[PDB]
């Protein structure tokens, strides 16, 4: 299945943020975001929020009903989405991607709502939407993935187990912000370990993409396929505005499929690498920065974009490309009893028998998810990257 | 015993619990618990004041705080006419109406093993929740409408009239001691700044923030109101302002588990 | 034109917080469905627990007074009165949403 | 107990590490694979053991009434101010060999 969009369709989507209705003007802090969306589709520098909206928008143009709901989801928790803009003078609302979809002639819709302060009812409502209309694309977003434990009954009893129990399928998308940035125990972990503990028989797809274009292709592959199973995506916070994370337009128009594993872009000679680091998420960019600063041509950093199912064939192909590798390190921000390490330490060695013994590099095991002191977090992050390289 | 979210927590620690400035300042502080004492200026009564620890998950402290109160009441053991540990529980308007744990905990108020003589609820109703307005937060007329389900009274009071606010506080505490039931105070106020540091609240709510930006504070408005009606004299009004600057100057320079072996 | 008919038990309706948390979505823009017809099979017991230990509300259905909605308590041993209440409740939902 | 996940994650399993606040709460959670279905068989042991680190809480599944007696008494009479999670039985309540 090819998930790329035409160059013409990409420019049309970008031009929707310029087709403002008669007598409508943006708020001056939202105006440069809209202006960058029109420039990005030819120049590049496409951020996470725009990569995600390019996917929801393209699907609505084909004729689908796209529904996105969550706390403060119109503007976005991190002031990044602006799917609905408001004129400060008249309080008039504008939804550019919905209007473009309605003008294509296939009755496509892009519906974005601000939910009430609820997780149990909120998520439950969106799971129900997916069951009442198989052909809709539905996404529930949490303020922070840490608050999804207040909807545990819906995760355990419907989303992760519905097909096995009753033969009832769903295509619900869970957008759960996750990332260790020093914001405390309730603003750092979406509990990846818990979601991977509920996975078996390919029950649901779990992913942590690192580039806006890969998130675009993941959402589009899920929507255009007949694999009627949920999609759990661990979305970023600081990586939303990282300049090294942005994508070029060719990543949406020339790149045809979603990538399970992304090989290292900065490798001069593959025969000289001796260490191989496996990582997943925003931590890649920090590790890559350190590799350039120190000039380490003996290390290779490979990203695992899809966590479940385990893309063991693509990981095997990547490790085969470095024939003089002596050790394989699994590097993550999360504590030793959390994150994707517990799942991968059990299953990856049995799926790739010739791979060397994996060595963990992470934060120490903890009762809580993360420290409450920001200075302690920065010290732990330095210790983590130092341990990986030495 | 106080249960509350982050908004105004350090203010409550200094002016209500009575902790010294040096102890407060040395986001961890915004989740820890504390203890203090309250003496009354016009009386000879004393009362202990405690603050309970809680996570960032809003309203999760509600059942925990009730349980803390019941344990302290059982240890004193004063019977049916006792119930001398008062639960003072603070909420936000969006969280009170939206999260189901709020009415689930209030359902325990009259039950045999959970009764604590009633809870005083204060909803800081600033008519906003991050970027969400009440039209998308609740299907209830008022934020505090779970009170009508439990047969409890509600007092909606204007946050810019401090005389009416202190009266409601007294009446609600008098009602709790006489009837042993929950009481709900809806403090109708507003939120002056945005939800976080990097947020322009006029991006999403421009019309509401036309009325908020550049208005007199509750302190300044009340001083000017008393001076206008003749309730404060010109000389007496100048002293209140000098006292406000004195309180600021003083606060600003306040720098000077083992296993049972055997 | 798709009517939600939701059945509950008296102990569960009063006790679990998801019940009023879901009813709070009834008038919201992205969640409105024209009203829900709720039936509480109030058999005045929940396993071995009686209403005196199940709720601090007079009636099991008292979350209705929070949302400004009408309540009809009907005797389960008078089937004429039970069918009348069913009709009136469905007529109220179509007229007031 | 998954309907009380917020209390398990944010208070019982993490309170001491986060705030230095201790608790000795006993969770009695019936568990056992006896054929009663997906909602009457597992207390999710794997989830409780995923939250354990630094001896945060004691987790046990006793097989004899006397061992359950000694576990409860050791917890109560000790100065180890940490929670106790016990996976209690259903059919084993009346097994003559137990
Ligand atoms: C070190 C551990 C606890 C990680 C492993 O324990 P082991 O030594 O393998 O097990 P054992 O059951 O013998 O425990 C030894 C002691 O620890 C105590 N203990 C172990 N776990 C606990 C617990 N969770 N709570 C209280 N006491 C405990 C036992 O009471 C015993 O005390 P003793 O010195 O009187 O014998
Ligand atoms: C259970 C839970 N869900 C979501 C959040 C995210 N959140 C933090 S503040 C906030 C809005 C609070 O609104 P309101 O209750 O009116 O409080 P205010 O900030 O206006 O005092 C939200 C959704 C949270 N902290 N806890
Ligand atoms: C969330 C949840 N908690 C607990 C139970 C266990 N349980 C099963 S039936 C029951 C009592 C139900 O009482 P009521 O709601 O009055 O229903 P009735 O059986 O009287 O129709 C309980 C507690 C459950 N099934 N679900
Ligand atoms: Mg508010
Ligand atoms: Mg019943």
């Amino acid at each position: 299945l090819e998930t790329n969009i035409s160059r013409e369709e990409l420019l049309e989507l970008g031009q929707a943020f310029a087709n403002t209705p008669e007598g409508f003007n943006y708020h001056p802090r939202v105006a440069p975001v809209a202006k960058k969306r029109v420039s990005s589709v030819t120049e590049g520098g496409i951020d996470w929020a725009w990569g995600e909206l390019l996917a929801f928008g393209s699907l609505a143009n084909s004729g689908r009903l796209v529904r996105l709901a969550g706390e403060d989801s119109r503007r976005g928790t991190f002031t990044q989405r602006h799917a609905v803009a408001i004129d400060p003078a008249t309080a008039e609302e504008f939804n550019p991607l919905h209007e473009l979809a309605q003008s294509k002639g296939n009755n496509g819709k892009f519906l974005v709502y601000n939910s009430a302060l609820t997780e149990y009812a909120g998520m439950g409502f969106e799971y129900g939407y997916s069951v009442g209309n198989e052909d809709s694309i539905v996404a529930w977003e949490a303020q922070f993935g840490d608050f999804a434990n207040g909807a545990q009954t819906i995760i355990d009893e419907y989303v992760s187990s519905g097909e096995a129990k009753w033969g009832q399928t769903s295509k619900l998308i869970l957008l759960l912000p996750h990332g260790y940035e020093g914001q405390g125990p309730d603003h750092s972990s979406a509990r990846i370990e818990r979601f991977l503990q509920l996975c078996a028989e390919g029950s649901m797809t779990v992913a942590q993409p690192s580039t806006p274009a890969n998130h675009f292709h993941l959402l589009r592959r899920h929507a255009l396929s007949d694999l009627k199973r949920p999609l759990v995506i661990f979305t970023p916070k600081s990586m939303l505005r990282n300049k090294a994370a942005a994508s070029a337009p060719e990543d949406f128009t020339e790149v045809t499929k979603f990538q399970s594993v992304i090989n290292d872009p900065n490798v001069a000679d593959a025969a000289k690498v001796k260490k191989v680091m496996l990582v997943s998420g925003k931590l890649y960019y920090e590790l890559a920065k350190r590799k350039e600063k120190d000039g380490r041509d003996d290390i290779a950093i490979v990203r695992i974009e899809m966590l479940h199912p385990i893309p063991f064939n693509r990981i095997s192909e990547a490790l085969a490309g470095y024939p003089n590798a002596e050790e394989v390190l699994f590097v993550q921000d999360e504590p030793a009893n959390q994150g994707p390490w517990p799942f991968y330490q059990e299953h990856l060695p049995e799926l790739i028998p010739n791979m060397p013994k994996m060595r963990r590099v992470s934060r120490r095991a903890q009762s809580s998810t993360a420290t409450g002191v920001a200075k302690v977090h920065q010290l732990e992050e330095k210790q983590l990257i130092d341990e990986a390289f030495e | 015993v106080i249960g509350m979210p982050h908004r105004g927590r350090l203010n409550v620690l200094f002016n209500i619990v009575g902790k010294p400035l040096a102890s407060i300042f040395n986001d961890v502080k915004y989740h820890l618990g504390s203890e203090g004492q309250h003496l009354q200026m016009f009386g000879d009564g004393e009362i202990k004041v405690s603050l309970t620890a809680n996570p960032s998950h809003l309203e999760a402290v509600n059942p925990v705080m009730e349980g803390i109160v019941r344990a302290k009441q059982d240890y004193l053991d004063k019977g049916v006419d006792g119930k001398t540990v008062v639960p003072l529980l603070l909420h936000g308007d969006a969280a009170f109406a939206g999260l189901g744990i709020v009415p689930e905990t209030i359902n325990l108020a009259k039950l045999r093993g959970y009764d604590v003589g009633g809870t005083i609820h204060i909803v800081v109703n600033n008519q906003i929740g991050f970027t969400t307005t009440p039209d998308s937060s609740r299907s209830m007329h008022y934020a505090t409408d779970y009170a009508k389900a439990f047969g409890c009274p509600v007092f909606h009071v204007n946050g810019d009239d401090p005389e009416a606010v202190v009266w409601v506080g007294q009446l609600a505490t008098e009602y709790r001691r006489r009837f042993g039931k929950d009481v709900f105070i809806d403090l109708v106020c507003y939120r002056l700044r945005g939800h976080n540091e990097a947020d322009d609240p006029s991006m999403t709510q421009p019309k509401m923030y036309e009325l908020i930006t550049g208005r007199e504070t509750v302190r300044a408005q009340y001083t000017e109101d008393l001076l206008g009606r003749g309730d404060l004299s010109n000389e007496d009004a100048e002293a209140v302002v000098r006292d406000f600057h004195d309180q600021m100057e003083s606060v600003f320079n306040e720098v000077k588990q083992k296993l049972p072996h055997g």
